[PDB]
Parts: structure tokens; sequence; C-alpha cells
DNA sequence: AAGTCTAACCTATAGGATACTTACAGGGACACGGCGAAT
């Protein structure tokens, strides 16, 4: 029952609830926003670039330039604002897609919403460098940039012990090869198998495994571990100085 | 389609052996599933004879195909841009197609580029896999001591 | 203890600031104070910080993948569309 | 159906009279609204849920 | 042996273009809110 009214008044009253779940909340924050049309996105990008050129032209002519006409100034300011609002609307449309691709790295390392926001940043960079001259789907180009951003952020913020990005790369490579090697052979692959696989001496795998180790919170139970973690020499040093005296 | 014990090419898996055609009366009709076995893990496939040609049930190419692919892998000048994605996806598609000429072209290209510089990790695995399937089908067509088959493949490929 | 003195700076929001060193050393031009941002001396030297141009900016991103003429065309198209919108 | 299946129990006829709800569709609407706050109710979704 | 003098290595940044759009006890006590008489 659509225009049953009551049936939509209930929906409106349900829209105004407290709700404490942030993932549900953001699910509804993009809830209000809708999808986008490819050609509509093309026009959106066109307006974005136009407003950008307009603002930079303002900045260039701001120094030793010209007293621009009131109508010309008004229209160009409006184009710039239109471009800003166009990119805001475009990002609003893309939040759904970025959320949908960010749900695939959950359950590990960091918060799902954290993944969402890092993906949003990747999306901003994607629109920052989107080329529609060929006129292809925006999402297909975007996925690479969002995945780039979220993988970067995961690497930079994964562990309490900071490891360089190159090392994140070699570690997840090591894990993937380990997994597939077990899947094929079924026997634990020896470190020498990995050493020859990557063409390295029999040490890199050991160091990379040691880096891959996750720290164990001193908080534990069985009672936390922190309690159970560790005057002859002090007295001796004072005595030896006196003995020199 | 094939009798018992025939040799069959079922891509992307390649060489396989047929043992019988058990006609499973499921769905009220005796589905002449040609029971087929592969070499990777002795997997068994039941392919309907009604649509056997549709799913890719076929035979190893004769010596005419062998000489054609020899000429194909002999041909230089196959160009490529600086990036990697184009060739990766291209060879993915042409290896999934279950073809003999295109797999040979891509494996030749990847061999020469590896010999030049050395590319990456997984592309070495794809090179190996393609060489293995090519050697398998070559031995299947010639029955020529598959170790000898890979040796001669290397010899002609190096040229 | 060793002959020691204190180097003088001031952070941007007024608060005169100070960090110790030894006498035998170069009292550096620049220092990240305890408040949490870089500052320099009120003593002389004046090492002319000479900040580097920003990492990146949206305009130059469009520059290396676009030119002036077609963007001018888009600007003109938008201008005439809005002119028709207002007065026709 | 409810009344004919039960013609004796006072408590349940009292509940039927005081249920202040009419219609299987309306019942599903109420159930969906209660069990799914914030969700725009719809009958097919209600029965499936 | 630090002081140069020589020669690498390592990493923050950045960059590639089919397609893909809504996760996953119990107890006492007080404060926030139903039910009724009065103006």
């Amino acid at each position: 029952e659509d225009e049953s009214e009551a049936l939509r008044q209930a929906r409106k009253d349900a829209e105004l609830t407290a709700s404490a779940d942030s993932v549900r909340a953001y699910l509804k924050q993009i809830g209000k926003v809708a999808l986008l049309n490819a050609e509509e996105e093309v026009e959106l990008a066109k307006r974005i670039e136009a407003g950008l050129y307009a603002t930079q032209l303002m900045t260039e002519l701001s120094e030793r330039g010209e007293k621009l006409p009131a109508a010309q100034r008004r229209d160009m300011m409006w184009i710039c604002r239109d471009g800003d609002r166009a990119k805001n609307h475009l990002l609003e449309a893309n939040l759904r897609l970025v959320v949908s691709l960010a749900k695939r790295y959950t359950g590990r390392g960091m918060a799902f919403l954290d993944l969402i926001q890092e993906g949003n940043l990747g999306l901003i960079r994607a629109v920052e460098k989107f080329d529609y001259t060929k006129g292809y789907k925006f999402s297909t180009y975007a996925t690479w940039w969002i995945r780039q951003a979220i993988t970067r952020a995961m690497a930079d913020q994964a562990r309490t012990i900071r490891i360089p990005v190159h090392m994140v790369e070699v570690i997840n490579k090591l894990g993937r090869i380990q997994r597939e090697l077990l899947q094929d052979l079924g026997r634990e692959p020896t470190p020498e198998e990995l050493a020859k696989e990557m063409d390295i001496t029999p040490e890199k795998v050991l160091e990379i495994q040691q880096y891959a180790r996750e720290p164990i919170s001193l908080d534990q139970t069985i009672s936390q571990l922190g309690d159970f973690i560790e005057a002859v020499d002090a007295v001796s040093f004072t005595l030896l100085q006196d003995q020199l005296q | 389609i094939f009798k018992v014990g025939d040799t069959v090419v079922y891509p992307h898996h390649g060489a396989a052996l047929v043992e019988a055609i058990e006609t499973r009366t499921i769905k009220g009709e005796q589905k002449e599933y040609l029971v087929l076995k592969v070499a990777q893990g002795d997997l068994t496939v039941r392919v309907p004879a009604e649509n056997a040609e549709y799913v890719g049930v076929r035979d190893v190419v004769g010596q005419e195909g062998l000489d054609k692919v020899f000429q194909v892998l002999r041909a230089p000048h196959t160009e490529e841009p600086t990036n990697w994605s184009r060739r990766y996806k291209a060879n993915l598609e042409k290896l999934a197609s279950g073809d003999v000429n295109k797999v040979a072209e891509v494996v030749r290209d990847l061999w020469r580029r590896d010999q030049e510089r050395g590319l990456s990790a997984g592309e070495k695995r794809m090179l190996a896999k393609a060489r293995q399937i090519l050697v398998g089908e070559l031995a299947l067509a010639e029955s020529t001591d598959d170790a000898k088959a890979e040796t001669i493949l290397d010899e002609v490929l190096a040229a | 203890l060793a002959p020691r003195q204190i180097a003088r700076y001031r952070t941007d929001n007024g608060e005169e600031f100070e960090v110790p060193f030894a006498d035998d050393a170069e009292i550096p031009g620049t220092w990240l104070c305890r408040n949490g941002m870089e500052g320099t001396l009120i003593e002389g030297d004046l090492p002319e910080p000479k900040k580097v141009k920003p990492p990146r900016t949206h305009w130059d991103m469009l520059l290396e993948r676009r030119s002036i003429e077609e963007l001018e065309e888009l600007l003109k198209e938008r201008l005439e569309l809005i002119r028709s919108r207002r007065r026709g | 159906q409810i009344v004919e299946r039960f013609g004796f129990s006072e408590i349940m006829r009292s509940t039927l009279e005081k249920d202040n709800t009419v219609g299987t569709d309306e019942a599903l609407l109420d159930i969906y609204r209660k069990l799914r706050p914030g969700e725009p109710p719809t009958k097919e979704s209600a029965q499936t849920l």
C-alpha cells in the first residue's frame, strides 16, 4: 500500500529515531542519496572542470588583472560554486559504491568504518584524476584508486609495530603463497621453498615472518599477562666507588 | 562423440581421458554423460553427449596445427606498450579460451620478456602453467616422451 | 656541569620559548618546540625558510591531462547556457 | 479462524477484542515496524522476513 | 679513528582504466516517562 499515507507516516516516524550503531547510521546517511547516470556523471565532470578553470582564472587575474564586469564576475562565481556542488553530489552518489567495495576487506586489522573513510579518500583522489574524454564508466576507473587508497591505509595503520610499505607487500605476498602452497601440496612448505620461489638467500623469509608477527596484548586471561613481566649491582657500584676512596 | 579410452581436449584443463558414457536417467532422460578423467587431481567430469560440443569437448589438433603453431611462435615483432595490465588480461583471456596458437604466442612473448629482464612473481607461474599444458598436448599428439617434448619445445622456442 | 646555555625562539602564537643546549654548539635556526610547531630565533641569522611549493593541487592534475582551449570552450558553453537561463 | 478454533477460553476472546488491530496486512505492518525500526515497511518484505 | 670519501638500498610518494551501488544473573536505585483529577 503506497499512498496509504499511514504506511508512509510510519516510515517517516521511523526515520526519526535515536539509533546508536554508526555503521547502520552511515548506511542511512548514504541512504538519503541515490545513484548516478553515466552520461549525467560526464556532464558533472564537465561542470567540475569548468568551475575549476574559472576559479584558477580568477586567481591568475587577481594580481595586476582587470576590473571584471559585475555580470561576468557573478556568472563565473556561480560556475565555480556549481562545480563544487557538482563534485559534492558526485561523491554523494559514489559513497554507495565505495562502501560496497570496502565491505570486502572487513574482519581484519581495522574498523570497517575506518575502511569506509579511507575508501572515501581514495574516491576523492579518483575524481581528482578522472578522465572522461574516452567516455567510459566512472566506477571501473575509480575502483583502482579506491583500492589503492585503502590498501595504502591498511599498510600504514595495520600493526602497532610500524613496518614499511614494501614490507607489507612482501608479507602479504608471503601469506598468499603460503596459503596456495598448502592448498596444493597439503604439507607445510619449508622456508627454503619460499627462498627459491622468490630467489633469495635463506634469511629473508625468516625476517619477513618475524615482522609479520602480531603483538600480543599484555591484557590476557587464563588474568592479564602484564602482571607477570619482569640491588646487588646498585649496592655494589656505591661500594666500589667508596673502595676507590 | 568418443568411444571408451579416447583422448580428449577439454579446456582450460587440456588433456583428459574418457572411460565410458554412463547414461544417467536423471530428469527422465538417460543423460549420456561421457565420464572423463583429468591428470591434475584425477577429477571426474560427466559431460552430456547432447551438448558435448558446446562445453568444449574436442580432439587434439593434428600435425598441421603443430606446424602452424611452430610458425606462430617463430614470428617476431609482436609489440607491446610499457604497462602490464593489457598483456595480463589479454593472456588471461586467450589462455582461458583453450586455443593452441594464441597460448603459444603469449607464452613466447612472456618467455622472451622474462629472459630480457624478469617481470614479476605470478606471471612466472602463468608462464610455467602454459608451458606445461603445451608440453602435455604436444606429447599427447606425438606421444614423444614428454620430457623430450619439453626439451624440444625449449629448443625450437629459443631458435 | 658542562658550560651550558639556553637557545631562544618564539612560536607563532606569541609565547616566547626556550630550550637548553651546551655552550659549544650551533644554536639552530629552527626548532620544534614543546607546544608542537616549528619556530625560529629572535636573535639574528634569519635563515629565510623558503617553503617549497605544495605537493599537489587539483589544477595541475587537470593540466597534465588537459589543455586550455577545450576548457575555454566548456567555460563558454556554461556561460551561454546560464545567460539563456537568466535572460534568454 | 481464531474464534472458531477457540470458543471457550475467556482470556483469548478478551485479547481478540482488546487487540485493537485489524487485518493480516496491518498485523504484518505493525510487526515489521516493531522488529525493523527505521525500515519502510512493505507486506512482501514482512512475510518474507 | 672520526673524518671524510665512496658507493649503494630503501622508502614515501605517485600511477594504472570492461564490470561491479545499502554491513555482520539479581537487586537496588534513579531517571525517563503512562494514567488520572483540577483549573
